[PDB]
């Protein structure tokens, strides 16, 4: 059910120079197959030495506003100043050995680093963060002593400091895999300033708490086995030609579980049949010719039910165009057992212009929160819609058409974007699209997520705060942008109410607590990667609510980008059933328990969602009633011009890792 | 960066 209508005719040019250098880049866009195309022109400008000074999308060189990127290079080619209308101005300086001197961002803020003496050879020591003074990194260097050799660790950095504490390093294998490392966190009345020579006075600032976590690896460097920071142990074993299959977990305390008993693999390494201490059998089906993934068929051997079978089809490039459920709905949905076909159809650009499926009933308008479960006792069922999705020529979605028959909620939603920038938000915001750009930073971060919330950032343009009305929810990152904490702080009832989430090697510690004591204190031991069929297991140490049952395992079950779509017991039975909008709104969410409902925190591509709403990707956070990113692209130009842009505007057969 | 689903890559337990 593929038209090639839309694709005749127009294929792709680069335009060269005299010096074959890429000044023009041509496009063909045909939305609709009866339609004309219509040339899009990227212009890229490059000076007489030969580099790239300024480029131009297409839709600006209509506007004849200027260039995206204005940047200026020195005499070998690296860049000293880039003027990004989405992202402001970088100015850098590297020294001689191309190591970073000086850094000034776009909302000002200097960064240095310096380094070793000329006698030493030259390592990074210290950062700081000038706005008014901040050392905001220290490193620790070891040294060629007997008993550092003995753990391997001469030549390392044992003791680094960084923006959200200390990361202490204790052992290294033969290989150079870590054994042992440990970490405490700064306490929340304190940021990071690492100051001065004596190290004693940076530990009246980090908790007191010191997570230690452990591995054991073969002589390859693979990971074997792993010790959680609590003392939970998940064991991993691998076959002969490399590959994972198999994983036990023991917690502390208790024997030995399976997790994972088998685990088959394809030719290409793909994952073809896996078997989980469930008991619940999922394989893979894939293409001869092209190895695309064409089922993913999750099956119970104990009542022969096939719990979901998604068949995919595709485009000859590799474009999701119909995903078919050969399965029965779930026993939350009463007197219908249909799933209905996913349909798919995209622009001349590969971008999504229409997607059907099911949505719940009570959903309402989309925004950013999630719509309340359906129980197995309010009999309530699905209905059918389709989204239609309408782009700008700089590839901004513009507009999400809902149009859902049999239930009469037909809406429709616009970006208002502006004229010189990418940076475009929602409607309810501001219809000018001339006072969008006072709604983000000078660095090109949003300030407002909605209109009584607003956003606060770090010198380094991470998401510090998510301001709402009474209840802020502030987060903090280590030296690489990944996040460390989540400090929730509900208003004042009679005080605060403080939920706490500490992201460790395998273990969430999430906590909630009121003014003098702990009232829950969670840990999710995490067996996997997100997004690849994660495991979870719910330890209540107190606080634990009456009717679920103590280390809940959760078997996560996911499509093909990696959105966790359902979540099985160690039994079989379904806890909790999602779909989701094609941008990754939650359509539909069915649970067993409302208190068993508010424990998935892992939702759509394998990312944590929020209770602001926003998904956290890595180094950047995403808001699906948009479509957009929260800010630039950190790391440029990686995908387009477009660094407010979602996976090249097709979301069902792309997906990002980490954000940047 | 926006890759493919995500049963192209190798497994992966423990990373940072």
């Amino acid at each position: 059910s593929y038209n090639s209508a839309i694709d005749q005719k127009t294929p792709s040019i680069k335009v060269l120079d005299n010096r074959k250098l890429n000044v023009r880049t041509l496009e063909y866009l045909r939305t609709q197959a009866d339609e004309n195309s219509d040339e899009l022109i990227t212009f890229y400008e490059f000076n007489i030495p030969g580099f790239q000074v300024k480029s131009t999308d297409p839709r600006k060189n209509k506007n004849q506003s200027g260039p995206n990127f204005i940047r200026v290079f020195n005499l070998a080619g690296q860049v000293l100043r880039e003027e990004s209308v989405d992202a402001g101005r970088t100015i850098t300086l590297n020294d001689i050995e191309s190591r970073p001197v000086l850094i000034i961002n776009a909302t000002g803020v200097r960064q240095n680093h310096r380094y070793e003496d000329n006698t030493l050879p030259g390592r990074l020591l210290a950062i700081t963060e000038q706005v008014g003074e901040k050392t905001t990194e220290r490193l620790i260097w070891a040294g060629n002593t007997p008993q550092e050799k003995d753990y391997n660790l001469a030549g390392q950095c044992v003791r680094h400091y960084d923006t959200a504490g200390l990361t202490q390093l204790n052992s290294l294998s033969l290989a150079g895999v870590v054994l042992s490392q440990s970490q405490q966190l700064l306490v929340d009345d304190k940021n990071a300033d690492w100051t001065g020579e004596d190290q004693s006075l940076w530990q009246q600032k980090l908790s007191s708490d010191v997570y230690t976590t452990q591995n054991k690896a073969d002589a390859t460097g693979a990971l074997l086995t792993q010790t959680d920071a609590k003392g939970n142990i998940q064991r991993l074993a691998y076959d002969v030609a490399g590959q994972l299959k198999g994983c036990w977990l023991t917690l502390k305390g208790q024997a030995e579980q399976v997790i994972i008993k088998s685990l088959t693999y394809s030719a290409a390494g793909q994952k073809l049949r896996e078997e989980h201490g469930n008991g619940v059998i999922t394989e893979y089906s894939y293409e001869p010719e092209t190895q695309r993934l064409i089922g993913i068929a999750t099956r119970r051997p104990s009542d022969a039910k096939v719990l979901q079978d998604l068949r995919y089809q595709y485009d000859p490039v590799g474009n999701v165009i119909n995903i078919r459920n050969d399965a029965e709905a779930t026993r939350f949905w009463r007197n219908q057992k249909v799933v209905p076909e996913n349909s798919y159809t995209y622009d001349s650009l590969y971008q999504l212009i229409s997607a059907t499926g099911r949505e719940m009933a009570n959903i309402g308008q989309q925004n950013n929160q999630l719509p309340s479960p359906a129980l197995p006792s309010d009999n309530n069922t699905y209905t059918n819609y389709t989204r239609s999705y309408s782009y700008d020529h700089s590839g901004n979605l513009t507009q999400i058409r809902h149009s859902s028959p049999a239930t009469q909620n037909n809406y429709t939603v616009a970006i208002t974007l502006s004229n010189r920038s990418n940076r475009g938000v929602l409607s309810t915001l501001t219809t000018d699209p001339n006072q969008v750009d006072t709604l983000f930073d000078a660095g090109g971060h949003q300030t407002s997520l909605l209109p009584g919330q607003t956003l606060i950032w770090t010198p380094r343009g991470e998401l510090k705060q998510v301001n709402n009305g009474p209840g802020n929810e502030w987060y903090r990152y280590d030296s690489n942008g990944m996040r460390q904490l989540k400090v929730s702080e509900q208003p004042t009832q009679n005080t605060t109410q403080q939920q706490r989430v500490i992201y460790l090697p395998g273990l969430e510690l999430r906590t909630t607590q009121s003014n003098a004591t702990t009232t829950e204190e969670l840990h999710v031991i995490t067996l996997g990667e997100a997004g690849r069929a994660q495991v979870r297991v719910l330890h209540w140490e107190s606080g634990k609510p009456e009717d679920v049952n103590n280390n809940q395992l959760r078997y996560s079950y996911d499509n093909l980008i990696g959105s966790s779509q359902l979540e099985l017991d160690n039994q079989g039975q379904i806890i909790s059933e999602e779909e989701y909008y094609p941008f990754g709104g939650t359509a539909l969410w069915a649970a067993n328990s409302q208190t068993e409902a508010s424990y998935k925190t892992i939702r759509y591509s394998g990312k944590e969602r929020d209770a602001t709403g926003l998904y956290y990707y890595g180094y950047r956070y995403y808001q699906p009633w948009a479509g957009r990113w929260l800010s630039a692209d950190p790391a440029g130009t990686i995908d387009g011009l477009n660094l407010y842009r979602m996976v090249r505007n097709n979301p069902v057969s792309l997906q990002d890792e980490n954000g940047l | 960066a926006p890759e493919k689903g995500k049963y192209t890559k190798e497994v992966n337990f423990f990373d940072e």
